[PDB]
């Protein structure tokens, strides 16, 4: 049942808030769109143009883990076209990141310290977000300890 | 709406639905019927109940108004007693079978806008309107009500007159066929009665076919086919080998005895006659209609005869909803709600400085 | 084919999730049982970014 | 006399069926409409 499958698309991206009248409006608002684009191998391809994208800020064997995939799916791609359209929804560790203290074959590199400053960054990165956390904690109670009533408090409209 | 409320109606050939604009069901759904003495001028179950002293008639025929009296009546009846709400803060949305003539037309806007007085209103195609519920602009919909029917292209807002198929084919020649083929097995029908409980057994049991060859090649090994059906009237009728051949003749038109083309040959013929350059573009989502979904397996032979039709260098991506019944409702439902088509309403504004006529002009 | 088609939508999880597609799980095993019965996907990335618009609209 | 209708409807006659200043003077609106509704229905 396709008509549902959009009934039921409306239904995820509804939160708590009713929710059975604008049910019934997010199903229009589902088929009004459908016609707004359409009055005004390159399918692997689109991936790998977001693979370069990948590599460039290193991450290289995730990069080749992602193509290993792509590979086995085209050994399904109607639903790629959908997931290449972000690339972020975010905000708004390894030993074998560097293998130069243990492993097998190990010819002597001498120092870098290059690969230091990309592990150094793999350190600061966590700093960054456990400090921010707490940087939420300090902020919901600041915006308690200060305000004055009737904000958004619902006791107050009684 | 939001300014001025709209209101949808659709009158189709077996049942009149009514409702408000906004509502996903219809607010009200009664049977067609309009009476006349042999109390008066009803529709729905008294009507039913005395037809011994009132004459049954229907008052859209095959897409078609055979009486206008008649249109007029189950229309004024339909708005003063299973909706009773004024029309003056309610403009109404009426229907209509494609490729019907602009006098017609012109008459339909005249006899609302004046003996019955609306504020503003709109006349519309049932199976565009059908189309906007499956959320496309385009498509090739095949449209097989209870009594009008339809191959109706339409691409981009607008259909192309040239390339409408109007089909003989409908739910009145399906029970014409059904009681043929009765009493050409033997049976009796004498009555009203009798019709509609050999409909409703098509509507609810029966098998409908996805071949001739195939289906019968298996039941004349073995007929395993069968459904029994035992009445309680004091009836032992059972018999498998008639209900698969019962719905076959839109296959083969022959089967009926009808002189008029088959349904693959329609929908051959309309995209042929339909443009070169819409014709991939209209494939890129074909879409089902048509009241005779009530038992559903039509639906796989709709995609069949679609991914047959048309040449596939893709995956047949057509829209295939059990909303198929009420898809000529929905749409009208969904449109009318929006504010934004209200410019593509017409106002009695329009109607006085250029005429009636300009609803063959405005819509299509 | 629903054997097949629940792990190939375990393996397209994971590609979107190291590309951080905004997608979530759940409308991924609705728009892949809507895609196998055929829809152009090329209207579906207009549906989506403006009906949670419009969710949002609400809140 | 449209209030002796419905609750006689719902008790007496065994239907639960659908038989349907102050604040600028919202009244007038609704109830004759409501009369000209419920009471032809009964």
């Amino acid at each position: 049942s396709i008509t549902q499958l959009f009934d039921d698309l409306c239904e995820a991206l509804l939160p708590a808030a009713n929710r059975k009248r604008a049910k019934r409006s997010l199903k229009k608002v589902a088929y009004n769109a459908l016609f707004t684009n359409l009055f005004q191998l390159p399918a692997r391809n689109k991936i790998l143009m977001l693979s370069f994208d990948l590599r460039v800020g290193g991450l290289g064997p995730k990069a080749d883990r992602l193509e290993e995939l792509v590979e086995e799916l085209e050994a399904v791609g109607s639903v790629l076209d959908l997931l290449v359209q972000l690339a972020g929804s975010g905000p708004p560790r390894d030993y074998f990141l560097n293998n130069k203290h243990v492993g097998r074959n190990v010819p002597y590199s001498g120092y870098d310290c290059d690969d230091l400053s990309v592990f150094e960054m793999d350190v600061q990165s966590l700093i960054s977000r456990e400090e921010c956390l707490c940087h939420s904690m300090i902020q919901e109670t600041l915006q308690v300890m200060e305000a004055a009533p009737g904000t958004g408090l619902p006791t107050v409209g009684l | 709406d939001d300014d001025i409320a709209a209101l949808v109606v659709d009158n189709g050939s077996g049942m009149c639905k009514a409702g408000f604009a906004g509502d996903d069901a219809p607010r009200a759904v009664f049977p067609s019927i309009v009476g006349r003495p042999r109390k008066d001028s009803y529709v729905g179950d008294e009507a039913q109940s005395k037809r011994g002293i009132l004459t049954l008639k229907y008052p859209i025929e095959h897409g078609i108004v055979t009486n206008w009296d008649d249109m007029e009546k189950i229309w004024h009846h339909t708005f003063y007693n299973e909706l009773r709400v004024a029309p003056e803060e309610h403009p109404v949305l009426l229907t209509e079978a494609p490729l019907n003539p602009k006098a017609n037309r012109e008459k339909m806007t005249q006899i609302m806008f004046e003996t019955f007085n609306t504020p503003a209103m709109y006349v519309a195609i049932q199976a565009v309107l059908s189309l906007y519920a499956s959320g496309r602009t385009t498509g090739i919909v095949m449209d097989s009500g209870d009594g009008v029917t339809h191959t109706v292209p339409i691409y981009e807002g607008y259909a192309l007159p040239h390339a409408i198929l109007r089909l003989d084919l409908a739910g009145r020649d399906l029970t014409d066929y059904l009681m043929k083929i009765l009493t050409e097995r033997g049976y009796s029908f004498t009555t009203t009665a009798e019709r509609e409980i050999v409909r409703d057994i098509k509507e609810k049991l029966c098998y409908v076919a996805l071949d001739f060859e195939q289906e019968m090649a298996t039941a004349a090994s073995s007929s395993s086919l069968e459904k029994s059906y035992e009445l309680p009237d004091g009836q032992v009728i059972t018999i498998g080998n008639e209900r698969f051949r019962c719905p076959e003749a839109l296959f083969q038109p022959s089967f009926l005895g009808m002189e008029s083309c088959g349904i693959h040959e329609t929908t051959f013929n309309s995209i042929m006659k339909c443009d070169v350059d819409i014709r991939k573009d209209l494939y890129a989502n074909t879409v089902l209609s048509g009241g005779t979904t009530m038992y559903p397996g039509i639906a796989d032979r709709m995609q069949k005869e679609i991914t047959a039709l048309a040449p596939s260098t893709m995956k047949i991506k057509i829209i295939a909803p059990p909303e198929r019944k009420y898809s000529v409702w929905i749409g009208g439902s969904i449109l009318a709600s929006l504010s934004t088509f209200q410019q593509m309403w017409i106002s009695k504004q329009e109607y006085d400085e250029s005429g009636p006529s300009i609803v063959h002009r405005k819509c299509f | 084919n629903l054997n097949a088609v629940r792990e190939t939508m375990d393996v397209l999880l994971e590609i979107s999730r190291i590309l951080n597609t905004g997608l979530d799980m759940e409308t991924l095993s609705i728009c892949v049982r809507l895609c196998e019965q055929g829809i152009n996907p090329e209207a579906l990335s207009s549906v989506i970014k403006e009906l949670r618009k419009a969710t949002e609209a609400l809140k | 006399l449209i209030g002796k209708s419905i609750n006689f409807l719902h008790q007496v006659c065994h239907d639960q069926t659908p038989t349907t200043t102050d604040l600028e003077n919202a009244f007038q609106g609704k109830i004759d409409a409501a009369y000209f509704e419920t009471s032809k229905y009964l």
